[PDB]
This record gives structure tokens, C-alpha cells and sequence, in this order.
């Protein structure tokens, strides 16, 4: 056991650990992968998404070659603290998380040639801009962006382990989404340029399109039936003026509150999505039949045929246009 | 911006523009051979008033935001008194309020004897 | 004489290296765990977790700690435990951990002179346990705790329950306000990373959702409402008004009932249980509503077969309604 | 001062922090004792409350002893790390802080012949289980249990400093409770064993009473107002009907809002509460008043003798019916 | 020259026992406390709290650190503050503060010829401060800021607000959307524990609730809706349903006035103003549908005993709920 | 030859004294900022404040530093910082802020020969930002974020935007949901506090709110109510139920409006203009309700009466509330 305390102590002999391998000489080559655990739930309102990876990264140096009985040494996670890493952030995180328990999540080995491979499980939030012109049938292609923070791409480069397509890896147990489907992800490298230089960045993104059941069977259908319902007043007689008042009334009440309901869960944006065309449109048809009401008791006595012919013209009128609509609708956005 | 107009014993400030940055107003006098010196100051909103200790009971300060104005009352004066007056107005993240430098928009210099 | 335990001591952690693993490049090191489960915590269906703490005690053998004349077993200060090795125990499965730090660490050192050690920690910790909400509220969850070293492979070190069976604490002792927890198991494997393989101690629970709130303050309000919409065939169809404002109230407040109960759970693409008898239920009375409303359309041409079908009301809607329950709590029950 | 500095410097020559005064000889005794400067909030959603506490431990040590000009040295609490304290914890804490503000919130003193005084102010959130049986007349006993954590009963005891009624002291103005009143506590110590072996336990339960005021402002008098208000209806002219149709509706409608609204305010618990009790025992009045209307209409027109009597006799035995109830149900309720 | 300026520093802190503080076996050393308040970001009634953001400063004098052949005021980096002494001043009322920490710890320590120190902090503090709610909305609070000395009793230690009146500034840079500063007061006194007696010094504020909101919010709909009510006596009792419900709908709505506001307040057991004048209201809607069902059960028999009783009621409620506006907003005014 | 370096940068630091600015006792040390403006996250009207990310950049000279033989930018470990004297620079309207630490502290740490230091952080902070809502939704506000130095005064340090206007970038870019950024602005200036004169920098923006949305939502239809409910005056009184579903109609849709306002609107207890317009939209409405059943309670008696009132009504309610709409113009437009 001296043996391998004496290697590790004649490694650390004179190493200097702020200086990154081959300082002025060469450029370090940091090999990543990602094996992310668990996708965890997308949130909508405050337009980021939460991660649990293992990140691995792998270079070589060359001051910490050794001979010894064993080729890899498989070495405690503070050792990591006594030599020089690479300093990579995610450009797009928000608060991130370095798990502590009950010993920081790291593991550090060295082989015999000086490569090192150094891994560490992470839980990332990161921002992931979303268009919310088609909600709630909408598709979103939220990014994961990684780079070195104070070395450019003239000393620090950064690859994929692997072929860039299965250098990220899913795993099966993997999938937190109540509401999304993660379809895949495409993995990409790339420069990005600021005011202190020119930077190496890999980029991740996964594709996730929203399931569209819940809303189905919690705003449509309620709307969909509030409406009919409010047409339902039509085969009643004229004469029956505080029946129709109560259908119109409570209708609208219930109108008010489904959209209500609806309407919290999308943030606070300010252009019209697809939820709030449908709901305005059940609105106009709830108020148009109330005053179609009013307006037949308004010709009752004077030209009751009038009346009469209003409101046989709207018994047909109002479920064909509704239909109407809803096809429209339907076929206007599932296609798109 | 922010325009400050005096009038006027009794003066007042009024102050047109953007006086919601500037919420608190100042009164400073000039000695003919001396430096500025603070009188007193209040919150445009909050009606909270701060006089400095030679013009305590004797200067009294409030404000009314109907026209945004505020008045400096002066009552038992003092041949001492004889300074520049001058009405500013002072930024919400300033500093200190005891020193002009502070200071944004300055009134029109005023003559009391 | 405490200057003879403090030289043994010294002389314990004078050539002692922290980075090496007892054994360092020989057999693996075995660590034994037990836990004391003090309280299981909010149980989220939003969130999809599990709040537990627990006491957690490893126990392996360090031959560098071997110390002979002291016929004690000394337990250190906690602070000790930062010059020692220990094993990089993780849950692989949590969301947010902590150990208890009042009023010092809550962290426990024991020595033998064997060199064996004991190392305990009380920790509180979220872990995720994804739910299949298919059967709500009438769900049987299965919640479990992963348990897995981190950077030593099974050629390092391999972990096994101290104890068989009894190795897990405290469990019976558990009130979850909404579940009852029928079994728990203690299950050890290996787990392959493309790092190599990892020893894995599960530790999982199966809870059992209660039913009395349930019936308490969901379904029995959806059953009034279906009687008060059956009430409308008493009223004679003359009275128009009546049975109108009744069926249309009963109809819209079964739709709020929906979405009041609708608004407690995570956003699933799917149907619950009690959405479909909601479901059902509602039916049941727009389809009473819509008879009356058909009555009332053709009574003045047959007053007669307008009305006969009000007794037809009466009787079947209560029939047809017991049929549904029943066949509904047979097929979830 | 350099004389302090010496005696200083000599006590802390030698000393190991990692072993308990008389270890080996003799039993470690501490005497301990509590200030509550304010008893926090009580969650019954979370079944827990919150504590702020001086809390205070003396013990001896041999191996702290001077001779000097003074008697009692009051150290800086940065000396408190460097020799050995003991390492309470609470057994049903959940997440307590120790106060860095502006400075380590501790205090130690040194007395010539070795006596230790340490004392720290702590904020503790403790398990408090709760039985709502009774609930909102329910009365509760908050435990606070407290003792070493990795010594035996064998090695620390714990003990009160004084009589033990008088060595937990609550003051005057530190209640923060909302609807609770502090009746009292009681003060024990018991034997604790577990897989680790057998530990020195000190408790304290503190007595709960709910305050009512809330919940009758809140929930019974909705409920009262709604049961006379749908007993009303049995006053109005049969010639009314649609009036005593709304009145039955609207009555119903709101129990039945009130039911489903009151209880999203205790935490899921599969048992009825006296609450639920009383809502229930109300809507049951409601959907009554409501069965006799219809069965009054009923009647109208074949047996107008019959349906009259019928209102007659509900009008006189529906209010009795529900003061016998309110009678009997506060009459239980108040002396359980 | 820097060196020689390092070299004096050195030697101040050569030989420095931080563990004791000054005069230590002597006189109490007299600290004097200067605050200047940046901003009270909210005032919680649920939580019932206040959050306060200030610049503590603390000057005092050791004479160990008193250096002589510079005539500077040495500013050092906030880092040399670990390394000294400085007192161990608390907050009594204090439920989670810290030290802002970016970009540095905002931290500073000054030094002058004499020994003098001045020791500053930036400090965001989440003070209790218990209330009472009887006069709700218009009611006016007065919270406190409690500092004190932990370790140190009044041998030991002296505390003293530096400028007497002038110690606290800042006070006109407080902007709460709901309260309005009235007026500051600065306590001394000595506080006696079963430790001994220590130094106190309070800092309180009183505050004065806007009302402008409630009126907008609470009390004109409630008036409006009281109002509306009294439509019910102009209206022929022969129109049975109208009346019904417009009753019906004053009490539902008057049922349901302050939800929105009374779900950010705490679940107290007492009456506060805004809901006694809504019971008021109610009160008032509750008795006009009782007067209208009263009429219609009194109609057919008597029509002109109905028709005399509208009509007294068109002037009775008014007249009432005039003199019940004038006595609620006499007491609470 | 990386020897060589270390024996560099162990030069540089042998003797460094961390407590002392560069050029102690001299000239200022003169520090030039850099903003690269990531992303603002939200803006609150709830809080009064706004969360900003931002890569922060300090630029200084310190001769201590200088080192020749190396044709090279010195770029070190994050950790080197900790060796160095930086700059107390802090936020002064700031609540809480941090530093992000995955997966090590983001900073850097950039040497030049001249001895020039570079050194840049990633901070993520909460900033204050008190908002005139009176003329809500057409508010316009101005968010600033104010950088200073701690305990340094003029006389030691001096702060400067490095490149002038071209000093923070990436503004552009930024897209909020609610407003919309118009100018942003770079101020330098001093700033008097009781202990000295401070170095003072100020990044302003300038938000428009969206407008449209809101007006197509709260305003057009409250006119519209109001507009509809004067039709009800030109009905003959003779179809009184016509009336009564009008005014129905009305009272609907403006509950609804309100409801849907409260919910759109942040739960800020003061008073907004939009609040007050429909209060007046609403006053206007019951007026009518209530001028339709004086005419209802008038007819029967007195039918010229009852036609009188109505004309006149029909030209003096549209006078009024234009004269209404007027007076809120110029009051709150
Ligand atoms: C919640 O859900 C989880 C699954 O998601 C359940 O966990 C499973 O529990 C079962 C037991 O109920 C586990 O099955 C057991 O696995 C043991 C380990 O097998 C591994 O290691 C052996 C070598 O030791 C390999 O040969 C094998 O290939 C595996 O790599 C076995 O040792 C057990 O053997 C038992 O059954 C066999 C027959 O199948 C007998 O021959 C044996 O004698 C013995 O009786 C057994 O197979 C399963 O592995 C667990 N899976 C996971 C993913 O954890 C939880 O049980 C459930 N919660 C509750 C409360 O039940
Ligand atoms: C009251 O209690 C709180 C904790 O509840 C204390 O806060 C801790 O304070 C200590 C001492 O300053 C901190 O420890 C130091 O952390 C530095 C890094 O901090 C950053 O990164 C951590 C995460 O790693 C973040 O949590 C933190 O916010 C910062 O972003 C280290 O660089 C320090 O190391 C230095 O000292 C060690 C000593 O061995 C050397 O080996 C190093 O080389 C280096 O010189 C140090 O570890 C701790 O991070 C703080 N925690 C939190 C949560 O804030 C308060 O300080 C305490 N009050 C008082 C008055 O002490
Ligand atoms: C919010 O509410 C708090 C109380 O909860 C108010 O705080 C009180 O403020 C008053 C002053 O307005 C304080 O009263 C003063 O106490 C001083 C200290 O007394 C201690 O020390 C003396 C000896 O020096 C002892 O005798 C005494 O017992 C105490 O131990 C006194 O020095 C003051 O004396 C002044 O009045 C007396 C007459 O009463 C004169 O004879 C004196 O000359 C002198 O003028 C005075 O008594 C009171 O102590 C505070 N209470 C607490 C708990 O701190 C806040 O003021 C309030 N907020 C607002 C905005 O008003
Ligand atoms: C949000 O609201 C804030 C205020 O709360 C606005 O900030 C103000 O912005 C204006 C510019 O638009 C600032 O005015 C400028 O101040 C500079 C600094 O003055 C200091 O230094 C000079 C000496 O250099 C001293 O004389 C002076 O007393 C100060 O100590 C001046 O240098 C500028 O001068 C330029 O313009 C003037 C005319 O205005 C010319 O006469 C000059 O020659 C020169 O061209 C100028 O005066 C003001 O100081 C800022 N106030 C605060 C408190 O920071 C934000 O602009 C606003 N947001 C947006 C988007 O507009």
C-alpha cells in the first residue's frame, strides 16, 4: 500500500495545477459524453427544463504518467481537487446543482499513459425558449450548450468520445414528462465568439411535442358541451322567458369558469394561441345565443311569426356553424 | 426631465416631467460667502420630511401630488437667514441626502433676506 | 488515562493515506448497511416524490485502524470522519438531500479494535418515484431507494444488507396520512455503466391508497348531484321553468365538480378512474335533461305518451344508474 | 492580556478535541436547559412547528482547569471549536438553522475549576403528529425529544440544570401562534434504544388548543345562513313556483360549493372531522327542504289539502329539527 | 511605500489573540451601532414579517491594533476582517439573514491611527413582527428591529447609537405600495437573561395602511350591491321570480366579495373591520329577501298591509344603512 | 517548458500582499467594466423587480503582475483569484445574486505581460425596480442596475466603461414576454455617502409595455357593454322582459370582464387606472338598470311621464359618458 502512496506523492512532486497541459505548447483535447438519467419535467411558465446527467470528460497529460502493479488507478474524488481540470460550464443553465451526497458525486481515474478520465452527476435547469403560437399542440426543441469559460479554441477544444449521435445517451428509466414526448436529440459542435475570444461549444438538443390529451379532456370537451348546452335553449317555447334566462346565465358562468381555469396554465405572453381562439369563440357563441334569445322575446307580441321564424332559422343555424368551426378549427391545427 | 418652478412666509416647488425617478425634493441655501447648505427634504409619495438641526420647529416642509407640489414654510425667521435659495430634486439611488453633489435638477435661484 | 488513547490515535492517522481505499489494489472492501426509517413525508403526486429520513449506517473493516490495548471501542468526534476513508455511498434516484447539521453534523464515527468501522448519518432526502395514476384513487404505487457507489466498480467494493431481511428499520411504525404501506423488500444486484459495473442495493416500498376520504369528498357529491338531477321527474312538466333551471344547474355544477377535482394532480395525458365515473355520471344527467326536454317538445300533440314516459323516468334512471356503479367499482375492485 | 493569553495557549497544549472529558473513568454529565424566546407557527398541512430557543449545556471537564486573576474566562465562540462539545440533536427535528448573524449566535464560558457553559440559539421545526378527530376542537401535545447522537448512555447522560417543570422557560411575549393557544408543558426524560445501542432522551410536550373563531366566522355560519336561507322557501305561495325552484337550487348549489371548498384547507386524511360532520349533516337539511318541495308540488293538483298540511307541518319541523341537532352537536363537542 | 505599510500591518498583527476581545479582564468596550436603510422590500401579513436591506456599521476602539508614523485611515480588503476582532451583535427578531456576497462578501473594515475600528456590513434581514389585525384595513402596525450581544454581558461590552437621533438615515427611501412611514424611534436599554444582562438597542417603525384600494375594491361594490337590493321594492310583488331573484343573487354575491384578498391573510380568530362591515351588508341583503318573502306570504289576504309595508320599507332601509355607514366609519375614523 | 512558468508565476506571488490596491497610497487604480447581457428572465410587477444573467468583466492593471520572457496571455485557474486583489465591486439595487459553480465557480482569471489583469464572472442576480402603475397598461418604465464599490472611495479606485457605449452588449437580443426593451443608457457618475465619495455606474432600460392585446381585451369590450346597454332606452316599455334580458346581458358581461381582468392583472394592492375605468363602465350600467326600473315602477301611472324620462335619458347617458371618457383621457392619457 506504501507503494501506491509513494507513486501518488512523487506524482504531486512539483505538479502545478494552475497550468493546463501543454501551456504554450499543444492545445488540450477534452473528450465529453453525457448519459442523462432522467429528463425531468419541462415547465412551461417559467420556460426551463430540468436534467439529471452523468457528465463524463476524458484528456490527457503527461504529467501524471507512472509504472506501477496496476495500469488504472481508480482514485478518491478530493484528488480531483489536487490537480488541473478543465473548467467547463453550460452556457444556457440557470442554477444548477453538483450532488454532495453523501460524498461529492465524482469520480476520478488515471491510467498509466497520463490519460485521465474525470466524471461527476449533475442537475441542470436550463432556459429553453419556447413559441407558444400552436398551444397546447406545440413543438419545442429545448437546447443543452457547453463550453470552457476561460480558455478559447486556441487552447482548449472539446469532442465527442464517440460519433456525435451516440455520444449522448437516453436512458430507458429516463423520462419525467407528464406532458411532452421526447422524440430524440441532435448533437452538434460548433465556434462561438464574444469580447474575450473565440470559444468551443457543444450543443444538445432534445425534440419535445406536447401531449394533447389532457386538455382534450379538461378545456375542450367541458367548452364543447357548455356550448351545446346553451344551444339546447332553442326547442324551448318563447313563452318560458325565466327558463332561457337561467340557461343563458348559467352557461356563461360556466364559461367563466372553465376559461378561467385554462387560462393560468400558460405564461403571461402577449400574442393569441390556439386555446384563447377556441375559448373566445365558444364565448361569442354563448353571448350570441343570449341575445338571439333577447332579441326573439323583443318581437313576441308585436310580429310573434317573426319571432317564431328567428328562432326555427337558429335551431339550425347554430349547431351547423359550430360544427363549422370546430372542423375548421381541427383541420387548421392538427395538420400544421 | 424634470422642470422645478418657485414661487412665493411660504415657497413652492413644483416640479413637471419625470418625477416618479426623482422621488425625493431638497431645498438648499447659498451664504454669499459660503458653500450650499442643506435645509430640508421630503418624499415626493411618501410624506416623510428631514430638516436639518439649525431650522428644526422653525421651517416646516409638505407636499400635495394633486399638481405635484411642495411647500417650505418658513416661521420665525432670523436675520441670518440671508441666502440663495434653490428647489432640487434627487434620484432614487443618490446616496446621501445632506450634500448637492447628489443633486440632479436644480430650481431657479431665489433671494430671501 | 486519556494520554494513551490520544498517542494510539495519533499513531492511527499518522501514516494514514485518505486517497487510498483499504485494500488499494487487493480483494474488495465489503460495506454492510442498515437504515432506520425515522418518518416517511409528504408523498407528491404533482411533484412525483417521496420525502424520507432515515438513519443510515455503513459498517466495513479498515486494517490501517486496527488498534491493540485500548479493550474499548472508541467513538470519535464526528470531525474525525473527515480524515478517514469512507465509502461514496450515493442515491441515485434523489432530487434534493441534506444531512442534519443541529446542533453539530449529524454523524456518528465508531471504532473497534479489530479495525472494523461504523459510520452513521441521518439523512432527509427527495426521491423521485414516477406514478402510474391510471387507477386514481384507487392506485397501488411502488416507491423505491437506489443505493450505489459511485467511483469504485465491483472489483473495489460491493455492498450487501447487514442483517438479511431485518436490515431495514422502522417501517412499520410509518403513519402516511393517505397511503398504508403493505410490503417493503430488500433487493441487492449490479448495475453496468459504460464506467463498468457498480454494486446496487434497492430498497422499495408498496403503497395502498385509502378510500374513505375519497368516497368521503368526491364521489358522494357526484351521486347527490345525479339524484337531484333524478328529482326533476317529480315536477309536473307544466312547470317548465323548474325542470329546466334544475337539469341545466345539476349539468353545469357536475362540469365544475370535473374541473374542481381535475385541478390536484400533475397535467397526464391520460384518464383516471374517477374522471370516467365523473364522466359517466355527467352523462347520466345531460341524458336526463335531454329526456325532459324532448317531453316537453312534443307534450301538446300526445300528452298522454309525453307523460307516460315520466314514470319510465322515474324507475329507470335510479336502475341504470346501480347498474353503472356497479359494474364500475366490480371492474376497478 | 497576555497572561490570559498564556493560561490560553497551556489549556489547549495537549488537548485532543476527539475525546470526551473522563473517557474511560467515569460518565460524561450534561446539564441542560432551554429559553423559548418564541414559540413559532403551528402547520397543520405539514404536521409540524417551528421553535426559536437559547439552548443551554454545562459540563465538566478536568482537563480545562486554571489558576488566574479571574474566575470565569467568557471566551469568544471560535474557542468553542476547538475543544469538545457534546453532539445533541433533536430525534424529531426536520430542518433546524443555527444563526450567523452577524456572528456565530454562541456562547462559551470557562470556570477555574473546569465547568463549561456553552449556549447557542437554534430555530428547530419539529414533527408534531396530529389527530383530527376533533377537528377544529381539537387539542394536540407538540413533542420536542433531544439527546446525543453517537454516545451511549454508557458514555453521556443528559439531566435538567434544574427542577425539571422550571427548566424549560417559555417567554412571556414569544407566542407567534395564529390559531393556538399555549396552554403549557410538561418536562421528562426516558431511554431510547436503538440498533446503535441505548441513548439518554430529554422531552418536552407542549399543550395545544385551537382557537374556533376562524372556522365559525368561516365555515358554520355559511353553512347556518344557507340551511335557514333554503328553509325559507317553505313560506312562499304555491302559486310561486319557479321562486321556490331557485331557492332549492340555489341552496343546494352552495352546500354543495362549501362541502367541496372546505376541504382543501386540512391536509388528506381518510376519516371524517367534526366539520365534515356538520357540512354534511347540512347538506342533508338542504337536499330535505328540496325533496319537499317537490313532493308538495306533487300533491298540487290532485290533493291540495294534502300538500298544504305538508307545508304546514315542514315549516314548524324543519327548524326545530336543526336546533335539536345544533344543540346536540355543540353539546359534544364543547365538553369532549 | 507599500512594503513598509505590509511590514506595519504584519507587525499590528503579529502577537494578535483573537480570542480575547479588548480591555479583556477590564473596562467594557463601548461600541457604537450606525444604520442606513436601503429598502423594506415587503411587509408579510400571512408570514407576519418584514423584509429590511440596511448597512450595519459598528465603530469601537482596540487599542492592540493602534499603529503610529502613517498618517492614513487604512482601508483594508474585507478579507482582513477574519482575521480580527469584532463584536458579536445578533438580531433577537430575525428569521433568515445573510450577507450579500457578490461580487465580493459586501464587507468593509477601516482602520485609523488611534486604533479606532470601523467595521461595515450590507445585510438583508427577515425581521418578525407580530400585528393586529382588529382594524383591518385600517389598521397601523409598529415593527421592531431588536440588536443585541450575544456572548458579551454589560461587563463586557456597551452598545450606543452613534449621533443619538441622527444614527438611523435613510428612512425616505422606504416605498411600500400598501403602508406609509409615520414615524422611527430608537430604544436603549438592557435586557436580562438567566446568563446575565446584555445591551439592547431597538429600531422601530410605525406604519399606516393606504386605504384607497379596499375603497376601490371591497367597500363601493359592497355599497353598489346593497344598493341594487332596494330595487326589490319598487318592483310589483305580483312579479314573484324577478324579486326572488334579485334577492338572490344580492345575498350570493354579497356571500362573496373579498375572496380574492382574504386569501393572503392569516387564519386569526378574530373580527376584523372589513368583515364586519361586509356581515353589515350582508346583514342588510339577508333582511330585504326576508321583508320580500314576508310580503308575498302576507299578500293574497291582505294586499294593503303588503302594499304599507313596501312601501315603509322603501324608507326604512336606506335610512338604516345611512345611520349604520355613519356609526361604522365614525368608530374606525 | 512549463517550469519556466511556474517559476514565473511563483515569483508573482511570492510576497503579494492580498490587503493592499494596487499603487497603495498613490494614484487610483482605474477599473473598466464589461456587461454581456445573457438573458433577462422575468420581470415582476408583484415584487418590483427583475432577474438579469450577465457575464461581468474587470479590467485592471496592478504592476506587482507584470512578468517578460512570455509572449503570452496568462490565462489561469479560476482558483489563482483567490491569491489576488480584486476589485469589492457590488450591486447597490440588488436582492439576491450568485455566482454560478457548475461545473467549477465560473470565473476567469486572464494575465498580460504589462501586468493588465482580466477578470470576468457569470452572475445571475435579482434586481429592484419600482414601477408607476397609475397609468396602467400604458406605463413606460425605467429599470436600472447601479454598480459600486464597496469600500473603496474616489481617492483609491476609479470606475470607467470600457469602450464607452460599446461597453455592454447583447441587449438586443432580448426578448420579454409583457414588455419591450426601447434604449438602454450608460451613466458614470460619483456618489456622497457620509463615509466618502464612491464611484458610481448605472445600466439603464427603458420598457414599453404591449398595448394592443390589452386594449382589444379589458377596454373595447367594457365601451361596447356600455354602448349596448342605452338600447334598452329606445325599447317600448310595454316588452319589459326585452329589458330585463338586456340588462341581465350587461351586468354578465361586465362580472365577466372583471373576472378575467383580475386574473390577468398581478395582485398589487394600489389603485390602476384600468381599475377605475371599469369601476365608471360599471356605475354606468347600474345606473341604467337602475333608471330602467324607475320607469318600470313609473309607467303604469303616469305613461307620458315614463316616455319623457326615457327620451331624455337616451341623449343625456351617451353625453355623460362621453364626457366620462373625456375626463379619464386627459387624467390618465
Ligand atoms: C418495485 O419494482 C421493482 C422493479 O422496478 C421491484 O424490484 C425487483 O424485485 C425483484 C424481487 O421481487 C427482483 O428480482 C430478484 O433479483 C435478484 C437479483 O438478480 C440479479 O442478480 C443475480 C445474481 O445475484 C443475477 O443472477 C440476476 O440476473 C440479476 O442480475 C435475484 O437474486 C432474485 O432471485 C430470486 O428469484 C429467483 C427466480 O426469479 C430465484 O431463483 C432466487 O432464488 C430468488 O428467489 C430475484 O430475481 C428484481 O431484480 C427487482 N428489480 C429491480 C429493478 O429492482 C420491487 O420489488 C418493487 N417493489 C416491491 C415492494 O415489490
Ligand atoms: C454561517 O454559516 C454559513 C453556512 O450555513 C456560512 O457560509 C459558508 O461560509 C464558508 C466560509 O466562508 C464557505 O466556505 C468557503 O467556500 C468557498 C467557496 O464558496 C463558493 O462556493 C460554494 C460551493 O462550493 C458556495 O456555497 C458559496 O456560496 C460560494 O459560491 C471556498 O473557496 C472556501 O475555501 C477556502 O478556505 C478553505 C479552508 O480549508 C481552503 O482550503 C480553500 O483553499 C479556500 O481558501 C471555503 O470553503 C461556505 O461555502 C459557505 N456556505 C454557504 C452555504 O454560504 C457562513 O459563513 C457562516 N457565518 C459566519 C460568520 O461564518
Ligand atoms: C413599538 O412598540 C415598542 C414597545 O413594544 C415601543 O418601544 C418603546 O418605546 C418607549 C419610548 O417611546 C420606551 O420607553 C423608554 O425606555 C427607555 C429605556 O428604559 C430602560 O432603561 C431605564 C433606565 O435607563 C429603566 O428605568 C427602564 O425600566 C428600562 O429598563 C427609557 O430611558 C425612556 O425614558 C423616557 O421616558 C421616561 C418616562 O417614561 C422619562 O422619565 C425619561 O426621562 C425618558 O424621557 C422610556 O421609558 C420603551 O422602553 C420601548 N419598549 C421596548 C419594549 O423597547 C416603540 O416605540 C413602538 N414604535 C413606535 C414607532 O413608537
Ligand atoms: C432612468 O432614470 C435614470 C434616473 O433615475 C436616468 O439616469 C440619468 O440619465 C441622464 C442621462 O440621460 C444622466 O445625466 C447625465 O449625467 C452625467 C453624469 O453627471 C455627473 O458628472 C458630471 C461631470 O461629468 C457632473 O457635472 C454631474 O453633476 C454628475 O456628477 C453627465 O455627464 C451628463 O451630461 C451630459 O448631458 C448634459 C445635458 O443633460 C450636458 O450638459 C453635458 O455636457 C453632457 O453632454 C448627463 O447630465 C443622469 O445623471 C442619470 N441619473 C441618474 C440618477 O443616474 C436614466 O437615463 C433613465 N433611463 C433611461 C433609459 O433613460
Amino acid at each position: 500500500t506504501t507503494v501506491f502512496t509513494r507513486i501518488l506523492d512523487r506524482l504531486l512532486d512539483g505538479y502545478d495545477n494552475r497550468l493546463r497541459p501543454g501551456l504554450g505548447e499543444r492545445v488540450t483535447e477534452v473528450k465529453t459524453d453525457i448519459f442523462v438519467t432522467s429528463f425531468g419535467p419541462v415547465s412551461d411558465h417559467d420556460m426551463e427544463y430540468t436534467i439529471d446527467v452523468f457528465f463524463r470528460q476524458s484528456w490527457k497529460d503527461e504529467r501524471l504518467k507512472f509504472k506501477g502493479p496496476m495500469t488504472v488507478l481508480r482514485l478518491n474524488n478530493l484528488m480531483a481537487s489536487k490537480i488541473w481540470t478543465p473548467d467547463t460550464f453550460f452556457h444556457n443553465g440557470k442554477k444548477s446543482v453538483a450532488h454532495n451526497m453523501t460524498m461529492p458525486n465524482k469520480l476520478l481515474r488515471i491510467t498509466e499513459d497520463g490519460t485521465l478520465l474525470y466524471t461527476m452527476r449533475l442537475t441542470v435547469r436550463a432556459e429553453c425558449p419556447m413559441h407558444l403560437e400552436d398551444f397546447p399542440m406545440d413543438a419545442h426543441a429545448c437546447p443543452l450548450k457547453f463550453g470552457s469559460y476561460a480558455y478559447t479554441r486556441a487552447e482548449v477544444v472539446y469532442e465527442w468520445t464517440r460519433e456525435p449521435a451516440r455520444s449522448v445517451v437516453v436512458a430507458e428509466d429516463g423520462s419525467r414528462l407528464n406532458q411532452y414526448d421526447l422524440l430524440g436529440q441532435t448533437v452538434d459542435s460548433g465556434i462561438v465568439q464574444s469580447s474575450t475570444g473565440e470559444y468551443v461549444v457543444m450543443t444538445t438538443h432534445f425534440h419535445l411535442k406536447r401531449k394533447i390529451g389532457y386538455f382534450v379532456i379538461q378545456t375542450y370537451l367541458p367548452c364543447i358541451m357548455t356550448v351545446i348546452l346553451s344551444q339546447v335553449s332553442f326547442w324551448l317555447n318563447r313563452e318560458s322567458v325565466p327558463a332561457r334566462t337561467v340557461f343563458g346565465v348559467t352557461t356563461v358562468l360556466t364559461m367563466t369558469t372553465l376559461s378561467i381555469s385554462a387560462r393560468n396554465s400558460l405564461p403571461k405572453v402577449a400574442y393569441a394561441t390556439a386555446m384563447d381562439w377556441f375559448i373566445a369563440v365558444c364565448y361569442a357563441f354563448v353571448f350570441s345565443a343570449l341575445i338571439e334569445f333577447a332579441t326573439v322575446n323583443y318581437f313576441t307580441k308585436s310580429q310573434p311569426a317573426r319571432a317564431a321564424k328567428i328562432d326555427r332559422l337558429s335551431r339550425i343555424a347554430f349547431p351547423l356553424l359550430f360544427g363549422i368551426f370546430n372542423l375548421v378549427y381541427w383541420a387548421t391545427y392538427l395538420n400544421r | 426631465q424634470v422642470q422645478l418652478v418657485e414661487s412665493g412666509l411660504r415657497l413652492s416647488c413644483a416640479a413637471s416631467g419625470h418625477t416618479f425617478n426623482y422621488p425625493i425634493m431638497g431645498w438648499f441655501r447659498q451664504a454669499p460667502g459660503k458653500e450650499r447648505e442643506f435645509v430640508g427634504a421630503i418624499s415626493w409619495s411618501g410624506g416623510s420630511t428631514s430638516y436639518a438641526d439649525s431650522v428644526k420647529d422653525r421651517f416646516t416642509i409638505s407636499r400635495d401630488n394633486a399638481k405635484n407640489t411642495v411647500y417650505l414654510e418658513m416661521n420665525n425667521l432670523k436675520p441670518e437667514d440671508t441666502a440663495v435659495y434653490y428647489c432640487a430634486a434627487k434620484g432614487r439611488y443618490s446616496g446621501g441626502l445632506y450634500y448637492p453633489t447628489n443633486y440632479d435638477y436644480w430650481g431657479q435661484g431665489t433671494q430671501v433676506t | 488515562n486519556m494520554s494513551f488513547v490520544k498517542e494510539t490515535v495519533d499513531k492511527l492517522l499518522k501514516g494514514y493515506d485518505i486517497r487510498l481505499r483499504p485494500d488499494f489494489g487487493g480483494p474488495p472492501v465489503c460495506v454492510g448497511m442498515n437504515i432506520d426509517i425515522a418518518s416517511i413525508d409528504m408523498v407528491s403526486e404533482v411533484n412525483m416524490d417521496y420525502t424520507l429520513t432515515m438513519y443510515f449506517q455503513q459498517y466495513w473493516r479498515d486494517k490501517r485502524l486496527a488498534y491493540s490495548g485500548i479493550p474499548l471501542n472508541l467513538t470519535l468526534d464526528n470531525r474525525v470522519a473527515d480524515q478517514l476513508w469512507v465509502p461514496d455511498t450515493y442515491f441515485l434516484n434523489d432530487k434534493k438531500s441534506f444531512v442534519h447539521g443541529v446542533t453539530v453534523k449529524n454523524r456518528m464515527i465508531r471504532l473497534h479494535p479489530d479495525g472494523t468501522v461504523l459510520y452513521g448519518l441521518r439523512i432527509t432526502t427527495t426521491a423521485a418515484c414516477m406514478m402510474d395514476l391510471r387507477r386514481y384513487p384507487l392506485d397501488e404505487q411502488n416507491c423505491t431507494l437506489e443505493i450505489e457507489s459511485y467511483g469504485y466498480t465491483t472489483d473495489d467494493i460491493e455492498f450487501y444488507w447487514r442483517g438479511g431481511d431485518k436490515a431495514v428499520t422502522g417501517v412499520e411504525r410509518i403513519e402516511l396520512p393517505q397511503f398504508s404501506i403493505v410490503e417493503h423488500r430488500l433487493v441487492s444486484r449490479n448495475v453496468v455503466f459504460a464506467t463498468g459495473a457498480y454494486p446496487r442495493l434497492s430498497l422499495s416500498f408498496r403503497l395502498k391508497r385509502n378510500i374513505g376520504y375519497f368516497i368521503l369528498q368526491t364521489y358522494m357529491p357526484s351521486i347527490l348531484i345525479t339524484i337531484l338531477s333524478w328529482v326533476s321527474f317529480w315536477i309536473n312538466y307544466d312547470a317548465s321553468a323548474a325542470r329546466v333551471a334544475l337539469g341545466i344547474t345539476t349539468v353545469l355544477t357536475m362540469t365544475t365538480i370535473n374541473t374542481h377535482l381535475r385541478e390536484t394532480l400533475p397535467k397526464i395525458p391520460y384518464v383516471k378512474a374517477i374522471d370516467m365515473y365523473l364522466m359517466g355520471c355527467f352523462v347520466f344527467v345531460f341524458l336526463a335533461l335531454l329526456e325532459y326536454a324532448f317531453v316537453n317538445y312534443i307534450f301538446f300533440s300526445q300528452p298522454a305518451r309525453a307523460a307516460a314516459i315520466d314514470r319510465w323516468s322515474r324507475i329507470v334512471f335510479p336502475f341504470t344508474f346501480s347498474l353503472f356503479n356497479l359494474v364500475y367499482w366490480l371492474y376497478y375492485v
